[PDB]
């Protein structure tokens, strides 16, 4: 397939950390989705690519009942090392890291692998993490740290009816499960469920390090974020903490020009050694 | 002892106090730290280990020794950190009928790898003869049950062994141990350790609407306001301590000697008496 | 090593608390065990493991284990718990060491007869022997724990119910040799190199466990005690 | 040390039933006292092993049964001309040596193994006291590798005891008699298997058996081969 690509507007902001924070502004510094990006379209109307997971991505989902459901995060996929293939089966979800490494493909019953090893893990989740014209997105923020592969999500009933695309709102995620499972996963398999016996497209980002200011309600959420690093705007309101500047300059950071070319230019050389007239002779030495 | 158990156990509270409790053990001895200290210290995996054999027996468990069952059906090499926790079990694991179900592998070629089941039942060969399955002169059962009765006396009664290995691999341990809590005090200025999160002041009733997800609570600027109690939800708020400048008020020391002493920060009733600005 | 207040003291009617101090060694590795002794009769068990109590002793007494040390709880003492309390536990380096004693003073069926006591000629001494009456010597433990006069309490030397391994004391290993025989109740103790400092009673003490008390750290204890000889060498 | 009669001579072959007494208990774990006519000269030979089930050789004497705390080895209705003496094993506690017994004189008269597997010794005849001394048993049947082996001495007048004993592939246990100054050695493993001395302290005098099989732990093993011994003679 030819995937194409989408501009990804401002969404992914999640919750760094577990602190109450009432009207104010706190810029953060960590992975998070860069807005006006490009973002995968891979359509799941049969697909199901390798993706790279370098520091985290940004996972959506705007099935309809049951179409998206479940991951198959890990290294290399195989019998050697461990994986990760937490999928959502009949309200409740299952948790494991063992080293399943495949049986024929990634489809689904357990026909997704078909094998014994040995495990590390079987936090299987009880609850589930999962109107004509009103769908459902959900949206699914991947980050793995040294040792806890957080997992967010947030789901939001939209309404509008337009093509398959990423709509308009700010929506952050609220953090559900903290596996403390440490396993390096540089890989990112999915699937859908077949049921053989335009429907729904998936959107993968990319995480980078970033900083965002954030806004908190009076209530405790975050009503809106912005980016420092998109345009000469964003790091006036980074520089200071009002997302409301007045008229007027105001100085930003300093910029440098990094050098592209290294040269390396030594004395001329001369002054050789006898060495040449030293090994080439007739009678050396006893 | 052939085919003993794996359990890979985590994710709880072991409090190893509750197992001086639990059944009538005998042999509480552990190799690597002291169980005082085992309480406060966590853990990734507990391998939990158990099999059954007689009272003399239970010497042999240990970390490196050479024995009929020392290294043939269970080895420990020289860093097991866990306890090597037995009980006798002549109360429910003998009748007068025939204890022709245990085992414990006599025959073998050579020592096992410590740590490691062999589930084989393939007849033993001594060598110089291909033995496609014959008992006579040459290859014989690798396996003989005990003989375990009731009406015996101690030494060769049926001692449930159940060790607990303990590993510290390059993951997050799971496993830490039993933690206590204390009745909490409100309208006072005491010490706080809520979650690692330690520090001093006086903990009062909020009305604030925390998230269900957020456990801690800062300020504009760097500093902790309220917290989340551990117990059942619970809105608290952290204020300071009691603190304030005291001023001295004198007239000059010609006159008289009377001063004023002024504390600044309090309503009068938390230290003639006045309550000003 | 163990710590013990040499002499205590109490009144009727309040409850007592003795302690006993010892390193992770010792107790921290293994139970403490608590004997008490009326003056002038033969000792006898009080609490063991820590956490059980023998069918002869009410629940007059109590004990825990709170971290490296022990402590006793007498709730409602009378004029009949004035007796000495000993603290016992078995060190990781194969020896049993015992406490100092207690003077807890307040002003308000098989007999374990042994006997081969006697004064002797110093350097050399005699067999010391033990007899019982049907207790079922094979699967029960004996121990050697004299006593000398207006002293404390120590321990000599074990023997198993199987009869394999034996240990002996920091002062009485090699010069002595403890053994049994095919047959009946009875138990032989040898005792070589005589340095006059022997002068104790040797409690042909009898145990509930099989083997040594080095692989049973919960279940050793020691039984009802036997009246035993005075042996006086004197030099 | 186990209770055994000096000698039984009274009525031959019609109420003998020695016995081994001097156990007190119920013999341990599992149940199997065996008997060995040690026989003057060549090397003694099985009789039986467990209670009952005798192996495969002379059928007038069975009915082993454990009388009491001993085992009553009926042997009325045998014969009435045997010049031997039996030996029975007991005491299978967990390494516990010496389970034989003392010396039985069951002459009901007084008057009147060879190609099995191997037999072959070192022959150490006018042993020098000390230095060290190898004796082996090759074998070209059985595994000499792979099966469990035992060494057993004896001295004339004393019975025999444990001296040795060696598992598979991982124990080189020592009696208590030698308490150390013993070294077991396996030579190569498809060759034969042989000892050591070790600088012997004049206890070693006595004539070595090198059995194919455990004495108080004793398997079936098809059948019971043993093989005769040589005087060391020392000259300490």
């Amino acid at each position: 397939l030819p995937p194409a690509y989408t501009n990804s507007f401002t969404r992914g902001v999640y919750y760094p950390d577990k602190v109450f924070r009432s009207s104010v502004l706190h810029s953060t510094q960590d992975l998070f989705l860069p807005f006006f990006s490009n973002v995968t379209w891979f359509h799941v109307i049969f697909d199901n690519p390798v993706l790279p997971f370098n520091d985290g991505v940004y996972f959506a989902s705007i099935e309809k009942s049951n179409i998206i459901r479940g991951w198959i995060f890990g290294t290399t996929l195989d019998s050697k090392t461990q994986s990760l293939l937490i999928v959502n089966n009949a309200t409740n979800v299952v948790i494991k890291v063992c080293e399943f490494q495949f049986c024929n493909d990634p489809f689904l019953e357990f026909r997704v692998y078909s094998s014994a090893n040995n495990c590390t893990f079987e936090y299987v989740s009880q609850p589930f993490l999962m109107q004509g014209n009103f769908k459902n997105l959900r949206e699914f923020v991947f980050k793995n740290i040294d040792g806890y592969f957080k997992i967010y999500s947030k789901h939001t009933p939209i309404i509008v009816r337009e093509p398959e695309d990423l709509p308009q709102g700010f929506s952050a995620l609220e953090p559900l499960v903290d596996l403390p499972i440490g396993i390096n996963i540089t890989r990112f398999q999915t699937l859908l469920a077949l049921h053989r016996s335009g429907a729904a497209a998936y959107y993968v980002g990319y995480l980078q390090p970033r900083t965002f200011l954030l806004k908190y309600n009076e209530n405790g959420t975050i009503t809106d974020a912005v980016d420092c690093a998109l345009d000469p705007l964003s790091e006036t309101k980074c520089t200071l903490k009002s997302f409301t500047v007045e008229k007027g300059i105001y100085q930003t950071s300093n910029f440098r020009v990094q050098p592209t070319e290294s040269i390396v230019r030594f004395p001329n050389i001369t002054n050789l050694c006898p060495f040449d007239e030293v090994f080439n002779a007739t009678r050396f030495a006893s | 002892v052939y085919a003993w158990n794996r359990k890979r156990i985590s994710n709880c509270v072991a409090d190893y106090s509750v197992l001086y409790n639990l059944a009538p053990f005998f042999t509480f001895k552990c190799y690597g730290v002291s169980p005082t200290k085992l309480n406060d210290l966590c853990f990734t995996n507990v391998y939990a280990d158990s099999f059954v054999i007689r009272g003399d027996e239970v010497r042999q468990i240990a970390p490196g020794q050479t024995g009929n069952i020392a290294d043939y059906n269970y080895k420990l090499p020289d860093d097991f950190t866990g306890c090597v926790i037995a009980w006798n079990s002549n109360k429910l694991d003998s009748k007068v009928s025939g204890n022709y179900n245990y085992l414990y592998r006599l025959f073998r070629k050579s020592n096992l790898k410590p740590f490691e089941r062999d589930i084989s039942t393939e007849i033993y060969q001594a060598g110089n003869k291909p033995c496609n399955g014959v008992a006579g002169f040459n290859c014989y059962f690798p396996l003989r049950s005990y003989s375990f009765r009731p009406t015996y006396g101690v030494g060769h009664q049926p001692y449930r062994v159940v060790v607990l290995s303990f590993e510290l691999l390059h993951a997050p341990a799971t496993v830490c141990g039993p933690k206590k809590s204390t009745n909490l005090v409100k309208n006072k200025c005491v010490n706080f350790n809520f979650n690692g999160l330690k520090g001093t002041g006086v903990l009062t009733e909020s009305n604030k609407k925390f998230l269900p997800f957020q456990q801690f609570g800062r300020d504009i600027a760097d500093t902790t306001d309220a917290v989340r109690d551990p117990q059942t939800l619970e809105i608290l708020d952290i204020t300071p301590c009691s603190f304030g400048g005291v001023s001295v008020i004198t007239p000059g020391t010609n006159t008289s000697n009377q001063v004023a002493v002024l504390y600044q920060g309090v309503n009068c009733t938390e230290v003639n008496v006045f309550q000003t600005r | 090593v163990l710590t013990q207040p040499p002499s205590a003291s109490g009144t009727p009617g309040q409850r007592v608390t003795i302690s006993c101090s010892g390193s992770s060694s010792n107790i921290g590795s293994n139970t403490v065990n608590w004997y008490q002794q009326l003056p002038g009769t033969a000792p006898k068990l009080l609490i063991y493991s820590n956490n059980q109590r023998p069918s002869g002793v009410p629940d007059r007494f109590s004990g825990s284990k709170s971290g490296t040390s022990a402590s006793l709880a007498i709730s409602g003492l009378q004029s009949e718990d004035e007796a000495d309390y000993y603290c016992a536990a078995w060190d990781d380096s194969l020896n049993w060491v015992f406490g100092g004693g207690t003077k807890l003073t307040v002003l308000g069926e098989v007999q374990l007869v042994e006997s081969g006591g006697g004064v002797v000629q110093p350097g050399g001494s005699l067999r010391l022997s033990c007899a019982a009456s049907g207790f079922r010597f094979d699967d029960h433990a004996m121990h050697w724990v004299r006593q000398a006069p207006g002293k404390g309490l120590e321990w000599v030397s074990v023997i198993s119910g199987d009869g394999g391994s034996t240990y002996y004391a920091d002062s009485v290993k090699g010069r002595f040799s403890i053994s049994r025989d095919d047959s009946k109740n009875s138990l032989y103790l040898q005792m070589n190199s005589l340095r006059t400092e022997d002068t104790a009673l040797y409690y042909c003490a009898k145990d509930r466990s099989y083997g040594p008390p080095d692989v049973f750290n919960y279940e050793y204890g020691m039984d009802v005690w036997g009246q035993g000889t005075t042996v006086t060498v004197s030099s | 040390v186990l209770t055994q009669p000096p000698s039984a001579s009274g009525s031959p072959g019609q109420s003998v039933t020695i016995s081994c007494t001097g156990t007190s208990s119920d013999f341990g774990g599992y149940n199997s006292v065996s008997w060995y006519q040690q026989h003057p000269g060549k090397a003694p030979k099985l009789m039986i092993y467990e209670v009952s089930k005798r192996p495969s050789g002379v059928p007038d004497r069975f009915s082993g049964s454990k009388s009491g705390n001993t085992a009553s080895l009926t042997v009325s209705g045998l014969q009435a001309e045997d010049e031997a003496d039996y030996y029975c094993s007991s005491y299978a506690g967990s390494n516990n040596f010496d389970v034989f017994g003392t010396g039985t004189k069951v002459t009901v008269l007084g008057g009147g193994g060879g190609s099995e597997v191997q037999l072959v010794e070192s022959g150490g005849g006018l042993i020098q006291p000390g230095g060290s001394l190898r004796l082996s048993c090759a074998a070209s049947g059985f595994t000499v590798s792979s099966n469990y082996m035992s060494w057993v001495r004896q001295a004339p007048g004393k019975g025999l005891e444990w001296v040795s004993v060696i598992y598979s592939g991982g124990s080189t246990y020592y009696a208590d008699s030698v308490k150390g100054r013993f070294t077991i050695s396996r030579d190569n493993s498809e060759n034969t298997l042989y000892l050591q001395m070790n600088s012997l302290r004049a206890e070693d005098t006595a004539v070595y058996y090198c059995a194919r099989g455990e004495i108080q732990p004793y398997y079936y093993y098809g059948m019971d081969v043993w093989g005769q011994g040589t005087t060391v003679t020392v000259s300490s």
